[PDB]
RNA sequence: CUUUAAAUCCUUUAACGAGGAUCCAUUGGAGGGCAAGUCUGGUGCCAGCAGCCGCGGUAAUUCCAGCUCCAAUAGCGUAUAUUAAAGUUGCUGCAGUUAAAAAGCUCGUAGUUGGAUCU
C-alpha cells in the first residue's frame, strides 16, 4: 500500500523535474511534506507552491524552477548523530561545494548547515541537490 | 565559477535552455537558438533589435520545442494575449 | 647478403596473430608512445 | 527487493549467513570436510617417504612426461602425487628417501598441465633441490 | 595552407573567432581539425591508447582491419577521444587523432573544499556510462592525484584534472568502452547544473550572425 | 611413460665458462649508474624509441 | 613478564603496482637528484608526507572553532614551519595539502651540506656525512637522512676533529706524509 | 678497567687497516599480464618452462646455457592461512525475462512495514 508519503511527493517531483515541467501535483500533502518543501524553498531549489485544501487531505501544487539535479527520500529514518553527519553528507551529496541533508531534529527540520549549526542531531529525511 | 578571492575561474558560462532552464551541453547540436525580429509600434517594420530563446535538443526531440518558443514569445509581448 | 628491415608498424600488422603478437603490440607501443 | 526497515537486523544478519554458504570458499574453509580430506591437514609443507618415481602424461594439448614421486606422508601415512620441479632433478631422488613437499600454487587445485598433481618437491634428504641443482650442495651419504 | 569548407570553418580562418569557448557556447559541431589545431595549438598533446585488431570472416579467410583508440588534449581543460578503423595502422592512428581533435570537449574543473588558488579537481561527483562500463568521478583534496586505473588515469590527466577520485563497474577490460565512459563522466562536467550557474543566461550574438556582412562579403 | 631421458638436454648442453668481467658497483652508486644512463643521456637514442636491452 | 618494548613501526609502504612506467621514472629521477641508496627512501618520505596529508585531511573535515581541530592543526603547522617544508605566511591547514615529497627531501642533512657548499655532489655530501665530517651545531650528526630544522640550517659545520673543517690529516695523507 | 654485580656490546682514544678500493651483493626475471633481447650456441612436442594465456614437432622472443638488460636490494624467491582487490555476499551496495535464479497458485500466523490530522 502508501507508506512514507513523502516519498511519493520527492520521487514526483523529481520525475516533473526530469521531464521539464513547471508545475507538480503532491498528494496526499503532509506536515512533513511541507515542511521539505520549505526548507527546500529557502535555498531556492523549488520556488513558489500552493496547498489545495480538500477536507480529507490536502493536494500541493508546486511551481518548479529547472534548478533541482534530485530530491530523494532516505527510508528507513535513521537516528544520525552530530558525529555521524558527514559520513552521510559524503555518501548522498554530489561534493562539499552544494547539496543539502535534511534532517527531522527536536528543534524542527532543517538542512544538515543549520542542523550543525545549532548542534543537534536527528532522524535523516531526505536530500535534495 | 568562483574562488575565495572572488575570481571567475570557469572556462566559459554555457547557455541555459530558455525553456527548461537547463544547461545546454557544448556537443548538443540539435538544440537552437531562435531569433525573434522586433517590429516597430506604430509601422510594424523591423527594428534591427531581436531577441533570442536558446532551446536544448531534447525539448526538440520530444516536439514541445513549438509550445515552449510560443509561450516565451506570449511572455515576451510578441505573440499577444490569446 | 643483406636483410630488409621493418617498421614496429608493419610489424604488428604481420604478426599481430601470431607467435609474437605481443611483442610486436609492446614494440608498437613504444614506437607511439614511448619518452 | 531486500527489506528496509529498523528493526530487520535480525532477517538481514540471517539471510547474509545463510547465503553466505552459497559462497565456494566460505563454506570450502568453514564446512570443514575440505580440511578433512587435505592431506596435509591445513599445513604449508609436510615431510614423506618416496614410495616410487612415476611419469605424468602431460594433457591433451601439449606433450611430455612430467617426472614425479608417489610418496607417503609420514604425519597422516597418506599417499601423495609430488612434482619434481627442475630437469634431472629425478635422477637426486632415490626409493624410500625422505622429502619435504609443499604445494603447487593454486591452494589445492592441480597447477598446469600436469593432470592430478597438486605438490611439488621443495627439500630431499634434508637438503634442498636448489641446491642440487644450482651444484651448492651434493647429496649427503 | 588550408582552405575551409564550412562556414565555422572560414569565421574561425580569418581570426574572428575569439575562442574555441564561443563555438563551445553556441554547440556547433566541428567539422574540420584544422579549427582545433588553430585554437589550441601545440598544446595539445596525444596518446595511442590503443591498437587493436578486429576480424571479419569471409569466405576466403579473415579480413582483419586496425582499430586505434586515441586520446588527445592539452592538459587544461580540454581533452577528446577518437576511435578509427582502417586497413593499415598509420592510417588508423592519424584518422583517430582526427577524430580526437574533432571531438575536444571542454572540462569543467572545481574545488573539493576550500576554493583556494586553480581549481584542481571535477566540480561534482560525475558519471559516464559506455556499454556497461560505468565510469564515476569524485572530487578529492588537493594533492591527492587521480586514483584511477591506467586509461582513465591518461584521460584524466590529459584533461587537466590534478587531482581525482574514481570508481569502475563492468567490464573495464574493455579499453574503448573504458575510455568512452571516462570521455563521457568529463564531458559531463560541464551539463551538471550547479548553484553557482543559476545566474540567468545573457545571450551574446552567434558568430553565424555576429560577422554575417563577414560571411555574405567573401 | 619412461623415466630414462631425466635431465637429458641439461645434461648435454655444451658448458661454457662465465667470462671474467668487473664488478658492479652496489648502493647508491649503481642508482646513480641508472640515474645518469637514463635521464642525463639522451643522445645516445637513434630515435627508434627502442628499448635498452634491443640487439637488432 | 618482560621489562621490554614491543613498540616498533614500519616505515614505509611499497606500491601496489610493482612495474609502472610513470612511477620508476619519477623515483629514479628523485633518487638521482637527492643521491638516495635505493627506493625504500624514497617510499619512507611518501608515507611521511601522506600521514602527514592524512592528519591535514581529518583536521579539515572538523568544525572550524573545534578545540581539537585548533589544538592540533597549529602543532602540525608549527612542525611543518619549524623543519622548513612550509613557509611562515602560509600556516593553514589547505596549505598543508600542497606539499610534496620534494620539499621533504630538501631538508635531508645529505641535500643541505651540498646546498651549503661543504659537497661538490649530492653523493660526495652523503659520503661526507657518513665519514664523520660533518656537525650540526657541536654534535658530529652522521645519518644522512637527519631532517634540518629551520634553526640548526646555519650551524652546519665542517666538523672540529675532521681534515676538513679540523687540521689533523687522515689516514691516508699521515702514510704519504711518512715516506718524506 | 668507559659500560657492568666480575668480563661483554656499540660510545670514546690510539696503532695497523683500499685502485681489479679480489675488503669482489644477492635473489628472482627478460612473449603478455608486468620492467626488461623474435641476440648467439644446444635441444627438436624430448628434456623441460609455464600461478593464467601459452612455449617446445631440426630456423624456440618462453626450455638448457653464454653474453646483455631490469626489479627489489642486505635482502629476495616459494608454500600455506588470511585482508583488500570482491559492487564475486552487496547495510552502504549486487542479481533473478533470455547468462545462475520468482515458489504452480491462493489463503494465512509469528516477523517486517503501515495514510491526513491536534500551536
Amino acid at each position: 500500500v502508501r507508506m512514507n508519503v513523502l516519498a511519493d511527493a520527492l520521487k514526483s517531483i523529481n520525475n516533473a523535474e526530469k521531464r521539464g515541467k513547471r508545475q507538480v501535483l503532491i498528494r496526499p500533502c503532509s506536515k512533513v511534506i511541507v515542511r521539505f518543501l520549505t526548507v527546500m524553498m529557502k535555498h531556492g531549489y523549488i520556488g513558489e507552491f500552493e496547498i489545495i485544501d480538500d477536507h480529507r487531505a490536502g493536494k500541493i501544487v508546486v511551481n518548479l524552477t529547472g534548478r533541482l539535479n534530485k530530491c530523494g527520500v532516505i527510508s528507513p529514518r535513521f537516528d544520525v548523530q552530530l558525529k555521524d553527519l558527514e559520513k552521510w553528507q559524503n555518501n548522498l551529496l554530489p561534493s562539499r561545494q552544494f547539496g543539502f541533508i535534511v534532517l527531522t531534529t527536536s528543534a524542527g527540520i532543517m538542512d544538515h548547515e543549520e542542523a550543525r549549526r545549532k548542534h543537534t542531531g536527528g532522524k535523516i529525511l531526505g536530500f535534495f541537490f | 565559477m568562483q574562488n575565495d578571492a572572488g575570481e571567475f575561474v570557469d572556462l566559459y558560462v554555457p547557455r541555459k535552455c530558455s525553456a527548461s532552464n537547463r544547461i545546454i551541453g557544448a556537443k548538443d547540436h540539435a538544440s537552437i537558438q531562435m531569433n525573434v525580429a522586433e517590429v516597430d509600434k506604430v509601422t510594424g517594420r523591423f527594428n534591427g533589435q531581436f531577441k533570442t530563446y536558446a532551446i536544448c535538443g531534447a525539448i526538440r526531440r520530444m516536439g514541445e520545442s513549438d509550445d515552449s518558443i510560443l509561450r516565451l514569445a506570449k511572455a515576451d509581448g510578441i505573440v499577444s494575449k490569446n | 647478403g643483406t636483410d630488409l628491415v621493418t617498421d614496429p608498424f608493419e610489424d604488428f600488422e604481420f604478426n599481430c596473430n601470431t607467435k609474437y603478437s605481443g611483442g610486436v603490440t609492446r614494440n608498437l607501443m613504444r614506437e607511439l608512445n614511448g619518452g | 527487493g531486500k527489506c528496509r526497515g529498523l528493526r530487520t537486523a535480525r532477517k538481514l544478519r540471517s539471510h547474509r549467513r545463510d547465503q553466505k554458504w552459497h559462497d565456494k570458499q566460505y563454506k570450502k574453509a568453514h564446512l570443514g570436510t575440505a580440511l578433512k580430506a587435505n592431506p596435509f591437514g591445513g599445513a604449508s609443507h609436510a615431510k614423506g617417504i618416496v614410495l616410487e618415481k612415476v611419469g605424468v602424461e602431460a594433457k591433451q594439448p601439449n606433450s611430455a612426461i612430467r617426472k614425479c614421486v608417489r610418496v607417503q606422508l609420514i604425519k597422516n601415512g597418506k599417499k601423495i602425487t609430488a612434482f619434481v620441479p627442475n630437469d634431472g632433478c629425478l635422477n637426486f631422488i632415490e626409493e624410500n628417501d625422505e622429502v619435504l613437499v609443499a604445494g603447487f600454487g593454486r591452494k589445492g587445485h592441480a597447477v598446469g598441465d600436469i593432470p592430478g598433481v597438486r605438490f611439488k618437491v621443495v627439500k630431499v634428504a634434508n637438503v634442498s633441490l636448489l641446491a642440487l641443482y644450482k651444484g651448492k650442495k651434493e647429496r649427503p651419504r | 595552407e588550408w582552405m575551409p569548407v564550412t562556414k565555422l570553418g572560414r569565421l574561425v580562418k580569418d581570426m574572428k573567432i575569439k575562442s574555441l569557448e564561443e563555438i563551445y557556447l553556441f554547440s556547433l559541431p566541428i567539422k574540420e581539425s584544422e579549427i582545433i589545431d588553430f585554437f589550441l595549438g601545440a598544446s595539445l598533446k596525444d596518446e595511442v591508447l590503443k591498437i587493436m585488431p578486429v576480424q571479419k570472416q569471409t569466405r576466403a579467410g579473415q579480413r582483419t582491419r586496425f582499430k586505434a583508440f586515441v586520446a588527445i588534449g592539452d592538459y587544461n581543460g580540454h581533452v577528446g577521444l577518437g576511435v578509427k578503423c582502417s586497413k593499415e595502422v598509420a592510417t588508423a592512428i592519424r584518422g583517430a587523432i582526427i577524430l580526437a581533435k574533432l571531438s575536444i570537449v571542454p572540462v569543467r574543473r572545481g574545488y573539493w573544499g576550500n576554493k583556494i588558488g586553480k581549481p584542481h579537481t571535477v566540480p561534482c561527483k560525475v558519471t559516464g556510462r559506455c556499454g556497461s562500463v560505468l565510469v564515476r568521478l569524485i572530487p578529492a583534496p588537493r594533492g591527492t592525484g587521480i586514483v584511477s586505473a591506467p586509461v582513465p588515469k591518461k584521460l584524466l590527466m590529459m584533461a587537466g584534472i590534478d587531482d581525482c577520485y574514481t570508481s569502475a563497474r563492468g567490464c573495464t577490460a574493455t579499453l574503448g568502452n573504458f575510455a568512452k565512459a571516462t570521455f563521457d563522466a568529463i564531458s559531463k562536467t560541464y551539463s551538471y547544473l550547479t548553484p553557482d550557474l543559476w545566474k540567468e543566461t545573457v545571450f551574446t550574438k552567434s558568430p553565424y550572425q555576429e560577422f554575417t556582412d563577414h560571411l555574405v562579403k567573401t | 611413460g619412461s623415466l630414462a631421458r631425466a635431465g637429458k638436454v641439461r645434461g648435454q648442453t655444451p658448458k661454457v665458462a662465465k667470462q671474467e668481467k668487473k664488478k658492479k658497483k652496489t648502493g647508491r652508486a649503481k642508482r646513480r649508474m641508472q640515474y645518469n644512463r637514463r635521464f642525463v643521456n639522451v643522445v645516445p637514442t637513434f630515435g627508434k624509441k627502442k628499448g635498452p636491452n634491443a640487439n637488432s | 613478564p618482560v621489562a621490554r618494548s614491543w613498540v616498533c613501526r614500519k616505515t614505509y609502504v611499497t606500491p601496489r603496482r610493482p612495474f609502472e612506467k610513470s612511477r620508476l621514472d619519477q623515483e629514479l629521477k628523485l633518487i638521482g637528484e637527492y643521491g638516495l641508496r635505493n627506493k625504500r627512501e624514497v617510499w619512507r618520505v611518501k608515507f611521511t608526507l601522506a600521514k602527514i596529508r592524512k592528519a591535514a585531511r581529518e583536521l579539515l573535515t572538523l568544525d572550524e572553532k573545534d578545540p581539537r581541530r585548533l589544538f592540533e592543526g597549529n602543532a602540525l603547522l608549527r612542525r611543518l614551519v619549524r623543519i622548513g617544508v612550509l613557509d611562515e605566511g602560509k600556516m593553514k591547514l589547505d596549505y598543508i595539502l600542497g606539499l610534496k615529497i620534494e620539499d621533504f627531501l630538501e631538508r635531508r642533512l645529505q641535500t643541505q651540506v651540498f646546498k651549503l657548499g661543504l659537497a661538490k655532489s649530492i653523493h660526495h655530501a652523503r659520503v661526507l656525512i657518513r665519514q664523520r665530517h660533518i656537525r650540526v651545531r657541536k654534535q658530529v650528526v652522521n645519518i644522512p637522512s637527519f631532517i634540518v630544522r629551520l634553526d640548526s640550517q646555519k650551524h652546519i659545520d665542517f666538523s672540529l676533529r675532521s681534515p676538513y673543517g679540523g687540521g689533523r690529516p687522515g689516514r691516508v695523507k699521515r702514510k704519504n706524509a711518512k715516506k718524506g
